[PDB]
């Protein structure tokens, strides 16, 4: 936050009174403009509903790259000059898909190729099924 | 960016931009890369 | 008459790339897999215009052509 | 920089020929034969419809040969085209008129060479 | 070879050594168009 | 003016019509047109040569080069032609030779001639009360000058020598 | 743009595009008669399900609020659907299967470029597919 003079607030933006902005819903907004935690925010959905005060012009403050994750922890301080602040903490978990590189103490960096089962994967003579298969070339 | 548009006309020539002749027929004998291969002759080595 | 009796490779992709694009926009048929059947039995309407690098050119269909 | 009485008369019109207002008239019932026949056609412009009127009223000769007999009298004359539109649709039926309805020809042809020429052309008008 | 042949002959084409640093059309058959539904 | 000369033009037909076809969307396209070139478009009469049909690149339009003959009608400066006699002001005339229209400004119109609403139409008249001007009558009018309007040329027409006026 | 990963059961000029970006992009498709009773139901679905179209140039964004009156489909208009397989995508020229993570498999990053008409599809069919080169 920063005053100027345009200067601009934390509040919720009322889509009939405020300029531009997408179609993302303003429900998971509180009293004031930021979101509680233990909220699951979705993809592109506004997070801090930041208003340069002008008929005043939008500056949302969107969950980037539309993972749907769990905001976790806010805290609201000053700045070092006296202004009000907010940091936000969105977590999201991230299961091994196809596609997530992983690699040995020993060289020989690599990708995870498909997922089979335990169903699937070859067992051994008392039912140990690896995790793993790497390539022997 | 030398050989950046140089190609065969309908002459079978070589020719380019600057439309110049490179070649007159294309590789020495006007045949194509990719449909050939390695033969041998027979008459060149033996002896008399 | 000094062009090649045969159709080269950049030829059939322009006859071909053209001639199903008109039969997309409601041409008598006489897309793509409908033009490759026309080439292949021998009826279109298209006359392939060769230049030379003189100026000349020369007109030639695909009847009078071998076509690969 | 150009004048039709200056003459400028370029080589995009060089090639070019005055029609009658009877010459345009055995033209244009010639495109409403191709009107007539496939009938009950989209009709023809109004631009037309407007010309159909112009070539109605000014026909100034009316039989085949009348048309071009004033055209072939008037085409051994060496007169421009466009001074010759007004020789046989405005039609001056005197040389002095001529000159008077024409003052580009000065520096040219002779008064009697207007005159004689002209009266001929006066004696095969299809008048009504 | 052919593909020496073409570095040898851009070179050396105006006499001296340098260092570096669709042709047809498509006309429509109207005689062919007019049978065929 | 009526002129027959040659004329040089393109037709872009869509692929939903695949020589006859041409042949009459050619009357459709470029009969009146208002070039600064050659003028309006009467009619056509004779058609050179049906060119060879050009396929463009991409976008499926053949192009057909077709030369032909044509009755031209532009405006010409300096141009005396007999008109037809529609609205007489004060303020000018607006009179068509044939399809075209034309204006009469008042520094061509004569003082000799007043304005006439005595008349059923109004129009100039003499104190003789002998040379009246009555509905379809000629006008000799001079071409001065082009004044397109709209996108359409109306001419200028003068009244200031030998004989430009009433017949 | 995303990553390559072995598949080794595809044939050869084939990718495996997953469903959330084939899901974005378009290849334009003009009406014939063939596809007139094809594509409605590809108009109708809309944005929300995969199988669906984006624009309809007649230039109506059908993805929210669809409006009934304009779901007219006669021959010559322009569709934009999303994907479905057989298509020809760009590199050499690649064909669409669709196989549902986040990978581009492809029987051995990379972005992905998409030609827009059917004469530039088959220029890359008869001389630039994944067997031809």
């Amino acid at each position: 936050e920063s005053k100027k003079d345009q200067e601009e607030v934390f509040e919720k933006p009322t889509r009939e009174t405020c300029q531009g902005m997408r179609h993302a819903i303003y429900d998971k907004l509180d009293d004031d403009g930021l979101i509680a935690p233990g909220v699951r925010v979705s993809g592109d959905d506004v997070i801090i509903g930041k208003t340069v005060t002008l008929t005043k012009r939008d500056c949302s403050t969107f969950l980037r790259t539309s993972e749907t994750g769990i905001v976790d922890q806010v805290m609201v301080t000053l700045n070092q000059e006296g202004y009000k602040f907010c940091k936000i903490r969105v977590r999201s978990v991230r299961i091994p898909q196809i596609g997530d590189k992983f690699a040995s103490r020993h060289g020989q960096k690599g990708t995870c190729g498909i997922q089979y089962r335990q169903e699937d994967m070859p067992f051994t003579c008392e039912g140990i099924t690896p995790d793993i298969i790497i390539n022997p070339h | 960016k030398s050989m950046e548009s140089v190609m065969v006309k309908y002459d079978a020539t070589v020719r380019n931009s600057i439309n110049q002749v490179v070649q007159l027929r294309y590789g020495e004998d006007g045949l194509a890369g990719e449909s050939v291969e390695f033969q041998n002759l027979a008459t060149l080595k033996p002896s008399n | 008459r000094i062009t090649t009796p045969y159709m080269t490779k950049y030829e059939r992709a322009r006859v071909l790339g053209t001639r199903a694009l008109q039969i997309a926009m409601c041409a008598p048929v006489m897309p793509l897999l409908i033009a490759m059947k026309e080439l292949k039995a021998r009826k279109i309407p298209i006359i392939i215009r060769r230049y030379l690098p003189d100026g000349s050119y020369e007109d030639w269909g695909v009847d009078e052509l071998i076509i690969t | 920089e150009e004048d039709a009485s200056q003459l400028i008369f370029p080589k995009e019109f060089e090639t070019a020929e005055t029609l009658l207002n009877s010459e345009v008239h055995m033209l244009l019932e010639h495109r409403k034969q191709q009107n007539e026949s496939a009938e009950d056609e989209q009709e023809l412009s109004e631009v037309f419809m407007k010309t159909l009127n112009y070539t109605a009223r000014f026909s100034r000769f009316k039989n085949r040969e009348t048309i071009a007999s004033v055209r072939s009298l008037l085409l051994q004359k060496k007169l421009h085209k466009f001074e010759l539109a007004c020789l046989a649709n405005l039609c001056p039926e005197t040389a002095e008129e001529s000159k008077a309805l024409i003052p580009s020809l000065e520096g040219r042809f002779e008064d009697e060479e207007l005159q004689q020429i002209l009266d001929d052309i006066q004696t095969k008008r299809s008048f009504q | 070879y052919r593909h020496l042949a073409l570095l040898c002959d851009t070179m050396t084409c105006r006499g001296h050594l340098m260092a570096i640093t669709g042709c047809f059309d498509l006309l429509l058959d109207a005689e062919k168009c007019k049978y065929g539904m | 003016m009526f002129y027959h000369i040659s004329l040089e033009h393109e037709i872009l037909l869509h692929p939903r019509y695949f020589l006859n076809t041409v042949k009459q969307k050619l009357f459709t396209e470029v009969e009146g047109t208002c070039t600064g070139k050659y003028g309006f478009v009467i009619a056509v009469t004779t058609i050179d040569n049906i060119g060879a049909g050009v396929i463009q690149p991409g976008r499926g339009f053949v192009l057909y080069p077709v030369k032909y003959k044509a009755i031209v009608f532009r405006p010409f400066k300096g141009e005396v032609v007999d008109a037809v006699v529609t609205q007489v002001n004060k303020v000018g005339l607006f009179t068509e030779i044939g399809p075209m229209s034309c204006f009469i400004s008042r520094h061509s119109i004569p003082s000799e001639m007043e304005f006439d609403p005595n008349s059923n139409p109004p129009c100039y008249k003499t104190m003789d009360e002998d040379i009246v001007i009555q509905q379809d009558d000629e006008i000799r009018l001079k071409i001065v000058g082009t004044r397109v309007d709209k996108n359409d040329i109306f001419a200028i027409g003068s009244l200031m020598d030998d004989y430009l006026g009433l017949v | 743009r995303t990553v390559i990963t072995p598949d080794p059961n595809l044939s050869i000029d084939q990718v495996g595009v997953p469903r959330s970006i084939a899901a974005n992009m378009t290849f334009a498709e003009i009406v014939t008669p063939f596809n007139i009773d094809r594509l409605q139901e590809l108009v109708r679905r809309g944005n929300s399900q995969y199988p669906g179209a984006k624009y309809i140039i007649r230039r109506i964004d059908l993805r929210f609020h669809p409006k009934p009156s304009d779901l007219h489909l006669q021959t010559g208009y322009k569709v934009e659907r999303h994907m479905c397989d057989g298509d020809i995508v760009i590199f050499m020229g690649h064909r669409v299967r669709i196989l549902p993570w986040s990978t581009f498999r492809l029987n051995l990053e990379m972005n992905l470029h998409l030609p827009q008409s059917l004469e530039t599809r088959a220029e890359i069919q008869e001389l630039a597919m994944v067997p031809r080169m």
